[PDB]
C-alpha cells in the first residue's frame, strides 16, 4: 500500500562506473546517437529495456575512438541501464 | 573523438 | 470485464509527458572546463527523436547549477495529472554521480530527489526516465578482441 519512494525511476548512462564517456564533434555522443537510432527503429515494436539492451550493443560493437593521443586510441565504451522500474515501458499503446 |  | 494484467505502466494518458533536455556546450571560462563540441547534434537529434514519441520537449542551453536546480524544482512541482511519464537528458561534463553547470557541479541525487515518489506526487507510480550523456570518471576501456 506504499511504494518505496525511489522506485519507478530508470537511469540511463552512457558509460559504465568510473568510466570517460565518449563524444564525437561532428557525429555526436555514442550513446546519444545510437540511442536515438534504436528509439526511431524500436520504439513501436520493443519493451524500454529490450531498446536500451539495442542501445548497449551498438555502442560497444560500431564505435572505437581514433586519437592521436596513444592513452585515448583505440578505447571503448559500455553504456550502463539502471533500473529501478516496476513494470515494462512501451512508448506505444 | 572526445572524451567528457 | 475479463482476466487483465497489470505488468506494463499505463502509457496512454492524455499526454506522454515532459521532455526536458539541458544541453551544456558551453562553461564558464572560470571552471576550466572545455565547450563539448557535437553536443549540439546530441540536443537536436534527441528533440526530433523525443518529439515523434508524442513527448512535449523542452530544450534549454547552457544552464547554470543554480539554473539546473530552479528548473528541476520548477518541473517537479507541475501538474503531471495528465502526463504518462516524465524524461529528462543531461548532456554535460560530470564525474561519478555528478553533472556540471555552466559554473560548477550538480549532485545527480540533487536532481533526482525532486521526483522522488514522495516530494513529486503528480508522478508517483509512473516512469521518471534520466538520460545522463556524462563522464562518470577518467578510466578507459581498453576493449578486447573478439
Amino acid at each position: 500500500h506504499k511504494i518505496p519512494v525511489e522506485a519507478d525511476f530508470l537511469y540511463a548512462y552512457s558509460t559504465a562506473p568510473g568510466y570517460y564517456s565518449w563524444r564525437n564533434s561532428k557525429d555526436g555522443s555514442w550513446f546519444i546517437q545510437s540511442l536515438c537510432a534504436m528509439l526511431k527503429q524500436y520504439a513501436d515494436k520493443l519493451e524500454f529495456m529490450h531498446i536500451l539492451t539495442r542501445v548497449n550493443r551498438k555502442v560497444a560493437t560500431e564505435f572505437e575512438s581514433f586519437s592521436f593521443d596513444a592513452t585515448f586510441h583505440a578505447k571503448k565504451q559500455i553504456p550502463c541501464i539502471v533500473s529501478m522500474l516496476t513494470k515494462e515501458l512501451y512508448f506505444y499503446h | 573523438d572526445e572524451v567528457d | 470485464s475479463g482476466i487483465s494484467l497489470d505488468n506494463s505502466y499505463k502509457m496512454d494518458y492524455p499526454e506522454m509527458g515532459l521532455c526536458i533536455i539541458i544541453n551544456n556546450k558551453n562553461f564558464h571560462k572560470s571552471t576550466g572546463m572545455t565547450s563539448r563540441s557535437g553536443t549540439d547534434v546530441d540536443a537536436a537529434n534527441l528533440r526530433e527523436t523525443f518529439r515523434n514519441l508524442k513527448y512535449e520537449v523542452r530544450n534549454k542551453n547552457d544552464l547554470t547549477r543554480e539554473e539546473i536546480v530552479e528548473l528541476m524544482r520548477d518541473v517537479s512541482k507541475e501538474d503531471h495529472s495528465k502526463r504518462s511519464s516524465f524524461v529528462c537528458v543531461l548532456l554535460s561534463h560530470g564525474e561519478e554521480g555528478i553533472i556540471f553547470g555552466t559554473n560548477g557541479p550538480v549532485d545527480l541525487k540533487k536532481i533526482t530527489n525532486f521526483f522522488r515518489g514522495d516530494r513529486c506526487r503528480e508522478l508517483t507510480g509512473k516512469p521518471k526516465l534520466f538520460i545522463i550523456q556524462a563522464c562518470r570518471g577518467t578510466e578507459l576501456d581498453c576493449g578486447i578482441e573478439t
